[PDB]
């Protein structure tokens, strides 16, 4: 004896771009709210110990929002004119907030009504501040003037170096995870410098030059980084000095790129890059950083952020719009008496010596169809099909299962004009399909050389063949000249 | 859990505790077959529709009857079935059959070595109690009787030896609401036998109910009264009478109440008096809800709410 | 202890064990050597069995019980052969037996001498100066059986025909459990509830030795040159003496010492295991009554041991018929294809007012959107000047772009039906030019391929339906 | 250099040279119901019904008996008709197996151990028409046999009896019945039931069911179709 | 009806029917409860037990329209559940073997049988095993090496068996039929289940490679087309179930068969490729992609011949360089890297295109040296190093019109270890081509230098292979296998 094999659902040939798991999961990534703000927001930065919180720059004003409710949260005020950084430490309790008046503004987290450090950075105004990683108490800076300064809490009055060497416009540096004394930087003249901490650092290691204006410098790998910069966006190896790939899949001339490694996702390593459009394109180093999704806002996209490895819940990707937006999309993730009386229902047997058991799990809900096709009332069972409300493929599975199982003319015996009429509406809304034409001719041929009588009986179904026919003629044109291009598709083989 | 133990006087340990999963035990009885003296089925059910059969050493064999050859309709729950003998009467061989409650009156009568749905009884109203009488006919034949019990106080006394047909019906005096019918004084379930020669008749009937009232009956003024009249109208509990069990010997049955705690009572028969040297004030009883007797040795296990089976034996056996 | 009492056969090979079953004592015997399901129950749950002898020409054993009269019980025939009474209410409180001659202690201070031979009462006798006794042994002296040790937590050695204490050993504070002689001139006694046993020494009425164990002892066994004193100890062990009568030089260790735990974890305990010459015999009960046996070799095994047995703890019901997972082994398995990709044959792997800026700049960098607005159009002069002023790999991307829309939504390819005519017309000279064309546009090949595998069928249907139609137009 | 064996054997061998009888399933259980024995077209194998298992096979090539009875390289007609738990020859022995093939040929042999390589061999007399089916009561045996003289075959019962000599096998000559359409035994092998087209010779219908008493002579009935079917069909 | 079994009370009666459902019925209140689904009609039903507690039924397992493949049931009556099952080998021969009446229905089906058919179809089967030469029986039978597992493709279904200890282990379903969600009514056993031909396995044995076709139904309008189904599928060592991972649809295009599949071995791919061959005389050879879990089409080699015979087959040399075709008259040389002819700059006339007799039926190459062509009426022996002729024998006069194209590659296979082994039927008449058959089995090596060994068997011979402890492994038309062994 066996059991009653499930109805099993058609198949059809694959359609070209499939949904790869990588998709799947950046669909599940849903959950898009658009927030306001005054003006252009510039830096998005998260907490790295606990993700639940992630901090926007904005106009003289920093924001700080919630992840599991996605609401502001804190706001800094304090300043004088625009932020222009906000960079959290690796600690998760100081942040610093670069300006527009020539100087680092850095406090604690949780706490906007006080001020721990103002770092007074060159008089230019201060345009990319960061906390190291590895080590605990010590920022980086940038400013108009050319210069980067790299600077101790304890020495806060004074630089604790002063990184020089550049040529204009210092807009990005970065850090290696491996290294804590090696460091990248980048200004408007591509050209990214690669300096020591430890050693003299006005003169650095070594170059490796982007010839349109870098903008962002990525440590992704241990042993590689990327060149944001211009239309196109070079990643590099430092190991080998020298370009590992470069890819330039953008329109615009690109503001942004993260990267992401170690969660929870098929695709282990991502790297999405924002291009000043609302494009947004995701790419992975272990296939060559390789396209693998976009997404577009309408607003001109100028930060992107995404929630790191460790955020332990709703994984988030959040895009800040020129036009002053934040576009977040959020992947979710009887008495005493009565119990002293049956109370034994949660022993689950750890302890006694022979356990035995033959239950079977509930299994899925059989649907209409399904129940009527093993009861063998077919015809009800064309009808269940053939509501309103059921779709175009699991009405093919319908149709396929049952010309398998039994044959057309048991399932058309007794049928009168009103249940006539719906498989022919379905049939002139899905004649023009690859996947199910000869299926439908067969169909339609049975119900014809059944019913030629009742047809001409009927007028009602007759204006409905005169709706046929112009619309059986397009494959007669449309797909006669499907043929007729793989014709002259090999005189070019 | 179905805890198997033998049973000593100084050292009660375990031959097997078997679990069963999704399969609560709310009712469980051993079996020894009349044709076979061989054969220890365990038959076991619960609120469930699936009533398990285990058979009698590491791999235990259990099968599990849950489809009714008859219909399924009638109960949705075998928590309560009883274990009985059932000769062909045709054919000279005695095997085993189970009733089963339902959902009115439907009693169902299953040929418990294959599932097989024999017979089937309706009383009307709501289905009480039932229970099985023994009557020898001659030498080498006996009769089974079920005497069911409703709700109001009428008793149905069916021959099984044939199809299931009604001899007789009488009224119980009293019993307005009737939980217990119990019938004693000779071979029942809870005096089992080993050969067809060793088949008696009761003598006793006692039926106790939520009032806490159990009327005892003799069979011989019964069966020729037809409207019988209680030789006893025991009321020493007020709560619900939820055991009522007979000796194997036919003279002590004791009454016992899942209601209230140390509600366990002994009576002596024929003289039908009430004990009172046991149990006393410091008896360890608590809620009373499952009694057992020994087969032979005069022996009591109690067991109570909190998962205790207390030992007791009388010393005149 | 379920198994209330136990004894061992000469040569070790059956075990008499007698235990409660309903407060009525039931004898049986179970080999050792490698079950019996035969018994005695005791007709009476007043009188029980007491003190037991193996008794080696039927096989048999013998019963001094609570009734006063000794069981001699043949187990072959498993009946009780003969019932010895003695001459008083009481219970034969000790038994033994050599040969034909048999003595009995009867709780009257009774000795009684019996004669099987005879089946009868040979004598009756008492004794002075013996209040209690409840060991008792003959000597291995020969055909001689006189001058015997009874025990009592003082040992008083007494003559059979002289019919007097002789000497008198300093026993123990409790009554002596065990009272063995082992070889001539030396006898060991210990008592309940003691971890010493005393070797004495007989002749000279002294202390020979004194034997130490870890705790309260249970059984005792000797083997036949006192080379080896094996004894099962009450929290259930087998601690074994190896030549405990050699040369802080007074009380002597165990030697060896053996247990029986279980795999899971469960120790199984210890009672009446038996010892030969470099041979052991080691007891235990599997189930509540049930007892199993093992032999095992004390000479090879170390001095610490113990011995595994896989006792159903745990253990999952393993059935034939029904397999791991819902249903039966007869259940011939269904065709599932789950997540299964499915592939066709054709699709090959692994082998003026223009809009042309604007399909420049979306080929360049995807947009759906740009794609799909800019594909809105059908104007055939658009269609035309775009694709002659295109790029012709930006062409050849297009044509692939152009082919995955179209089998994506078919209901597209009907104003896409002229476009990619002219994309194969402008740019054919690149098409030829290009090295993998079915690999670059395996898509397209794919759907006019299916296309023109429909169309006969559809043909055939269209055939059929005009004919339909014109009978009923013509009636 | 190269040698070969026959290893493995499929087909149960059912009866389908009678194409008759609707009972035609040869293997039966034990009088303890622990082994399930099948006759195979090239062995018999036994299952212990516990475990599931071919607990023995019996090939028929490994014995030489059957090598010379059972797998003849030129006749494929000798199949086994019926199995018989007890001994014909002693009264209730244990492990013992009669074999019935088509011709007249008793095999008895010994399961639940090792095949003593000699079973005992008895040919019963008569043996002109083939075995169909052989049944017993207590004591005496009966045996249902095919005859031929309109494609149509008699059926001819005799009584069998053993225990005179060693090779005899006394028959009693029950009884005849001239054609059979659909003959069938009750479970418990005291009554058959068949038909016959001397009825479709003397009135209309085809057929009457005929039921006749094997031990005894209490029912002995017969019946047309035209008294058993409805009009409508 | 097919069964009828009383009680010994009476009052029950188990009835079985085409449909595959053995009904207990209840006599009294007119009831019954059944089992609908039991792999197979239901031939026979009785009791066993003294209180009626085992059920015994026989069913026939009417997929197999050659072979009446019986199947053994006991049955516990109580939670009717299957205990104790049994059954032989089930195979699927070409046609009916010996005197196999289909059962009695009442519509005449290419499953059913009437009773006036059953007379013309039993006159018609006698006179065509006399009249006919065609009698060919021929089995693809498969042997899964990392189990030494004996595989019947049967009719919409495989059998997974041992011959070790004779006992039918495993039964999968693989196509999307209705042997088990339905039993069959006449007009639907007129609704044959797909024929699933071709089983093999890559030489890595964790991938199985199936083969399969589907029909429509009759009296419809797609019923000309048939579907071509090609399916890799894999199981472990500790589990007898395939898994389906990828499934094709009409390769080389609809309507075109892949008559012949051959799978790769260990050398190129671990054994992940396989390659598939037409009428047309393309060869496919699809592969298991690395990063990616399916299988995909890596190499094609694509021609269009106007004409179509199944006469081809392909053989691999174990290096993996070089791919034989047998196609009807010709034998053809691939490359494996570009899919081309044998291209060789040296010009000494071992050529990719060579000239036979008669269409083609096997091509085995028994190592890198020896190579052993059997056409349809001729066998030859070649050498590969120097392009000479060695042997050659007349199969002509044994073989004339007794085999379909491709049943001589299918039976006639070759040990890598030992050589070369053929067979040969004859019959045995008496004054009319008496049905009893006689085959022999041959044994020869290194290119038929001598024959090793010749075996006659007395009677039929179906299929031969060798399991791989280098012994081989021969059917009788009785489901019965035989070893021939050192």
């Amino acid at each position: 004896s066996t059991a009653r094999p499930r109805i099993i659902t058609s198949k059809a040939p694959l359609l070209p771009q499939q949904t790869t798991p990588e998709q799947r999961y950046w669909r599940q990534y849903t959950s898009a709210q658009l927030v306001k703000e005054h003006n252009s927001v510039t830096h998005i930065s998260f907490n790295p110990q606990h993700p639940h919180d992630f901090a926007v720059t904005s106009s003289t004003r920093v924001q700080i929002f919630s992840s599991r409710t996605r609401q502001v949260i804190k706001t800094f005020s304090r300043f004088k004119d625009v932020v222009y950084s906000a960079s959290f430490r690796s600690d998760g309790k100081l942040l610093c907030a670069g300006d527009a008046t020539g100087l680092v503004s850095v406090y604690d987290s949780y706490n906007p009504r006080t001020i721990l450090l103002s770092i007074n950075a060159s008089t230019h105004p201060t345009h990319v501040t960061k906390f190291h990683t590895q080590d605990n108490k010590i920022l980086a800076t940038a400013s108009d003037d050319r210069v980067t300064r790299l600077w101790d809490i304890s020495n806060a009055y004074e630089p604790q170096l002063e990184l020089t060497g550049a040529t204009d416009y210092v807009r990005t540096l970065s850090f290696i995870p491996a290294a804590p004394h090696l460091v990248a930087t980048g200004s408007y003249d591509g050209l990214i410098r690669l300096y020591d901490t430890r050693s003299s650092g006005s003169t650095p290691i070594y170059s490796l030059n982007h010839d349109q204006p870098v903008e962002n410098v990525i440590a992704v790998s241990p042993t590689q980084i990327v060149s944001c910069g211009g239309n196109n966006f070079k990643v590099w190896d430092l190991t080998s000095n020298k370009k590992l790939y470069e890819r330039g899949n953008f329109n615009k001339a690109v503001t942004c790129l993260d990267y992401v490694e170690n969660f929870d996702s098929p695709m282990q390593s991502a790297l999405i890059a924002s291009s000043l459009d609302g494009h947004v394109k995701v790419f992975d180093p272990l296939d060559n950083f390789q396209v693998k999704f976009g997404w577009k806002f309408s607003g001109p996209v100028l930060s992107c952020a995404v929630s790191p490895s460790t955020a332990q819940g709703n994984r988030h990707l959040v895009a800040g719009l020129s036009s002053g937006l934040l576009a977040i999309r959020t992947k979710k993730k009887k008495s005493n008496n009565f119990q002293r009386m049956m109370r034994g229902s949660e022993y689950q047997g750890d302890q006694e010596h022979i356990i035995h058991n033959d239950k079977v799990r509930s299994q899925r809900r059989m649907r209409a169809f399904e129940r009527n096709i093993n009861q063998f009332k077919w015809s009800e069972a064309l009808d269940n099909a053939f509501v309103p409300g059921m779709a175009k493929e699991l009405t093919l599975t319908v149709l396929q299962e049952l010309r398998k199982r039994g044959k057309v003319r048991v399932a058309l015996y007794g049928r009168d004009e009103s249940t006539l009429e719906p498989l022919l509406n379905w049939c002139l809304k899905g004649i023009e399909d690859v996947r199910s034409a000869s299926i439908v001719a067969d169909w339609v041929a049975v119900v014809l050389e059944l019913y030629g009588n009742t047809l001409e009986s009927s007028p009602v179904l007759q204006e409905l063949m005169i709706d046929l026919k112009t619309k059986v003629r397009h494959e007669i044109h449309k797909s006669k000249e499907a043929q007729r291009i793989e014709g002259m598709l090999q005189l070019l083989t | 859990t179905l805890r198997i133990y033998h049973i000593d006087g100084k050292t009660n340990h375990l031959v097997t505790s078997l679990h069963l999963v999704g399969s609560p035990i709310q009712t469980c009885t051993f079996y020894t077959s009349l044709s076979n003296q061989n054969q220890q089925n365990i038959f076991t059910a619960g609120r469930r529709r699936y009533m398990h059969s285990w058979d009698l050493s590491q791999t235990a064999k259990i099968e599990k009857f849950s489809r009714l050859y008859g219909h399924e309709s009638t109960q949705r729950s075998f928590e309560n079935f009883k274990v009985a003998h059932l000769q062909n009467s045709q054919t000279n061989s005695v095997h085993g059959i189970v009733l089963l409650q339902g959902n009115n009156g439907w009693i169902n009568i299953l040929h418990s070595t294959s599932g097989l749905w024999l017979m089937g009884c309706k009383i009307e109203g709501v289905i009480t109690d039932f229970c099985i009488d023994y009557q020898p006919i001659s030498r080498g034949k006996f009769r089974t009787i079920l005497i069911a019990v409703n709700a109001y106080g009428e008793v149905w006394e069916f021959d099984l030896n044939k199809n299931g047909h009604v001899i007789r019906r009488w009224k119980d005096q009293g019993g307005v609401g009737i939980t217990k019918i119990q019938v004693g004084g000779g071979t029942t379930t809870t005096c089992p036998a080993l050969q067809i020669s060793k088949i008696k008749q009761n003598r006793w009937l006692a039926v106790g109910s939520e009032s806490g009232f159990v009327n005892l009956y003799d069979r011989n003024n019964a069966m020729t009264s037809s409207t019988p009249t209680p030789v006893a109208a025991l009321d020493q509990l007020t709560t619900t009478i939820s055991n009522l069990q007979f000796s194997p010997d036919g003279q002590i049955l004791c009454m016992a109440s899942r209601a209230v705690k140390d509600a366990l009572r002994l009576v002596h028969l024929p003289s039908c008096s009430v004990f009172s040297n046991w149990p006393t004030s410091g008896t360890p009883l608590g809620k009373v809800t499952s009694v057992a007797f020994s087969p032979s040795g005069g022996l009591l296990a109690v067991g109570n709410e909190q998962g205790k089976v207390r030992l007791w034996k009388l010393n005149h056996y | 202890s379920p198994v209330l009492q136990s004894a061992y056969d000469p040569s070790g090979q059956y075990l008499c064990y007698v235990t409660v079953a309903l407060d009525k004592q039931r004898v049986g015997v179970q080999p050792t050597q490698r079950w019996n399901e035969n018994f005695l129950y005791l007709e009476d749950s007043k009188l029980k069995v007491t003190c037991l002898k193996w008794v080696n020409d039927t096989v048999a054993i013998i019963l001094g019980m609570n009734n006063g009269e000794i069981w001699l019980y043949s187990v072959l025939a498993n009946e009780v052969t003969y019932k010895f009474t003695t001459g008083n209410s009481y219970e034969i409180k000790d038994i033994d037996l050599m040969g034909n001659q048999l003595w009995c202690i009867d709780s009257s201070d009774a000795f009684y001498q019996f004669d099987l031979l005879q089946f009868k009462l040979l004598q009756h006798f008492r004794i002075n100066n013996c209040v209690q006794l409840n060991k008792l042994t003959i000597v291995p002296a020969g055909d001689s059986v006189a001058q015997l040790l009874v025990a009592s937590h003082s040992i008083s050695l007494i003559d059979i025909e002289e019919k007097k204490v002789v000497m008198t050993f300093p026993g123990h504070v409790s009554p002596v459990s065990t009272l063995q002689v082992i070889t001539n001139e030396f006898f060991i006694s210990g008592a309940e509830g003691d971890r010493f046993l005393n070797v004495y020494d007989i002749h000279s009425g002294m202390t020979k030795c004194v034997l130490v164990a870890e705790s309260d002892i249970k059984e005792l066994s000797h083997s036949g040159q006192a080379d080896s004193i094996a004894v099962t100890t009450e929290d259930g062990s087998l601690e074994i003496f190896v030549d405990p009568l050699v040369s802080g030089n007074k009380s002597k260790k165990s030697s060896k010492k053996i247990q029986i735990v279980s795999k899971d974890g469960r120790k199984v305990p210890i009672y009446n295991a038996f010892i030969n010459k470099d041979l052991l015999n080691v007891s235990w009960l599997q189930n509540a009554t049930m007892p199993y046996f093992k032999n095992l070799q004390w000479r090879e095994i170390p001095n610490e041991y113990t011995v595994e047995i896989s006792l159903n703890w745990n253990n999952k019901n393993k059935s034939a018929d029904r397999d791991l997972h819902g249903k039966d082994l007869a259940s011939a398995t269904n065709y599932v294809e789950g997540n299964a990709r499915v592939t066709s044959g054709d699709n090959f792997k692994h082998v003026t007012g223009t809009v042309t800026v604007i399909l420049s700049q979306a080929l360049q960098s995807n947009d759906h959107s740009l794609l799909e607005t800019v594909l809105n159009n059908r104007d055939e002069r658009v269609i035309r000047d775009t694709i002659f002023r295109l790029k012709p790999a930006l062409a050849v991307i297009l044509l692939e772009r152009l082919a995955e829309r179209i089998a994506r939504q078919t209901h597209r390819q009907g104003p896409l039906n002229v476009w990619v005519k002219w994309c194969l017309i402008i740019h054919g000279g690149y098409l030829v030019s290009i090295p993998n064309l079915m690999s670059t546009l395996s898509s397209l090949h794919s759907t006019l391929k299916r296309r023109s595998d429909l169309l006969p069928r559809l043909l055939a249907l269209d055939a059929r339906l005009d004919c339909t139609i014109n009978k009923f137009k013509t009636l | 250099q190269y040698k070969l064996s026959v290893v493995s054997g499929g087909k149960p061998a059912l009866n389908n040279l009678s194409s008759v009888t609707g009972n035609k399933n040869i293997a039966r259980l034990s009088q303890d119901q622990r082994n399930y024995i099948i006759p195979f077209n090239n062995q018999i194998k036994v299952y212990s019904v516990e475990t599931r298992q071919c607990v023995k096979t019996l090939k028929f090539a490994n014995n030489s008996l059957l090598s010379g009875i059972f797998l003849q390289e030129e006749e494929n007609n000798e199949s086994i008709v019926k199995i018989l738990l007890g001994d014909i020859t002693v009264p209730q022995q244990a492990h013992l197996i009669t074999v019935f093939t088509n011709n007249g040929h008793v095999i008895v042999l010994n399961y639940k151990g090792k095949l003593v390589e000699s079973p005992k061999h008895f040919k019963i007399s008569l043996a002109d028409e083939k075995l169909a089916n052989v049944f017993h009561s207590e004591g005496n045996y009966r045996i249902l046999t095919t005859f031929k003289d309109n494609s149509l075959q008699s059926y001819r019962l005799y009584a069998l009896t053993f225990d005179d000599a060693k090779k005899q096998f006394e028959v009693a000559h029950q009884a005849e019945w001239h054609n059979v359409i659909l003959s069938n035994i009750s479970s418990n092998g005291k009554l058959l039931a068949h038909m016959c087209k001397d009825v479709s010779t003397k009135d209309h219908e085809h057929k009457s069911i005929s039921v006749v008493s094997l031990f005894d002579d209490s029912v002995n009935l017969s019946f047309p179709l035209g008294s058993i079917l409805s009009s409508q069909t | 009806v097919l069964s009828l079994s009383f009680s010994h009370d009476g009052s029950y009666l188990l009835s079985g029917g085409w449909e595959k459902v053995m009904s207990l019925w209840q006599l009294e209140t007119n009831s019954q409860q059944f089992l609908p689904r039991l792999n197979g009609i239901i031939i026979d039903c009785q009791v066993l037990g003294p209180q009626g507690n085992y059920y015994s039924l026989i069913l026939q397992m009417t997929e197999n329209n050659s072979n009446s493949d019986y199947q053994f049931l006991l049955l516990n009556a109580s939670d009717l559940t299957s205990k104790l099952s049994i059954n032989g080998p089930l195979p699927v021969f070409n046609s009916t073997i010996k005197h196999i009446q289909q059962p009695i229905s009442a519509m005449n089906t290419k499953n059913s049988n009437s009773i006036t058919s059953l007379n013309h179809s039993k006159k018609k089967q006698s006179r065509k095993l006399i009249k006919s030469r065609r009698q060919d029986f021929t089995t693809n039978v498969e042997i899964n090496p990392i189990n030494k597992n004996l595989y019947f493709p049967h009719i919409s279904a495989v059998q997974i068996f041992d011959f070790y200890k004779n006992e039918q282990v495993n039964y999968q379903y693989l196509t999307s039929g209705v042997n088990n969600s339905m039993g069959k009514v006449r007009f639907e056993l007129n609704l044959q289940d797909p024929i699933i031909t071709d089983l093999k396995f890559t030489k890595d044995g964790q991938w199985m490679i199936t083969y399969e076709i589907e029909y429509p139904p009759n009296d419809l309008l797609s019923s000309k087309d048939l579907t071509h189904i090609l399916k890799f599928w894999t199981k472990n060592d500790n589990e007898t179930n395939w898994n389906l991972k990828t499934k094709v649809i009409n390769p080389h295009g609809i309507s075109v068969p892949i008559t012949k599949i051959l799978p790769s071995p260990r050398s190129v791919n671990n054994s992940q490729g396989c390659l598939t061959a037409d009428n047309n005389g393309g060869l496919k050879f699809w592969s298991f992609d690395s990063h990616e879990s399916n299988w995909c089409l890596k190499k094609i080699s694509l021609p269009n011949f106007n004409h179509f015979s199944n006469s081809v087959s392909l053989a691999w040399s174990q290096d993996g360089s070089l791919i034989f075709h047998g196609f009807d008259d010709k034998l053809q040389i691939l490359d494996f890297d570009t899919f081309k002819k044998f291209e060789s700059l040296e010009n000494t006339k071992t050529v990719s295109e060579f000239t036979l007799d008669s269409e083609i039926q096997t091509v085995k190459l028994i190592n890198d040296t020896n190579l052993i062509v059997a056409t349809r009426t001729t066998l030859n022996a070649i050498n590969l190093l120097r392009g000479q002729v060695i042997n050659s024998f007349d199969l002509y006069p044994f073989v004339n019109g007794v085999y379909k194209n491709g049943h001589m590659d299918r039976l006639i296979t070759c040990d890598e270890r030992t050589g070369n082994i053929a067979l040969v039927i004859n019959q045995q008449l008496t004054d009319v081509p008496t049905i009893n058959y006689k085959s022999r089995i041959i044994i020869f090596d290194s290119d038929l230098s001598t024959k090793l060994g010749n075996f006659t068997h007395h009677e039929y011979i179906s299929w031969i292979g060798w399991n791989y402890d280098t012994d081989f492994i021969f059917l009788d038309i009785e489901s019965t296998l035989g070893v021939v062994g050192t």
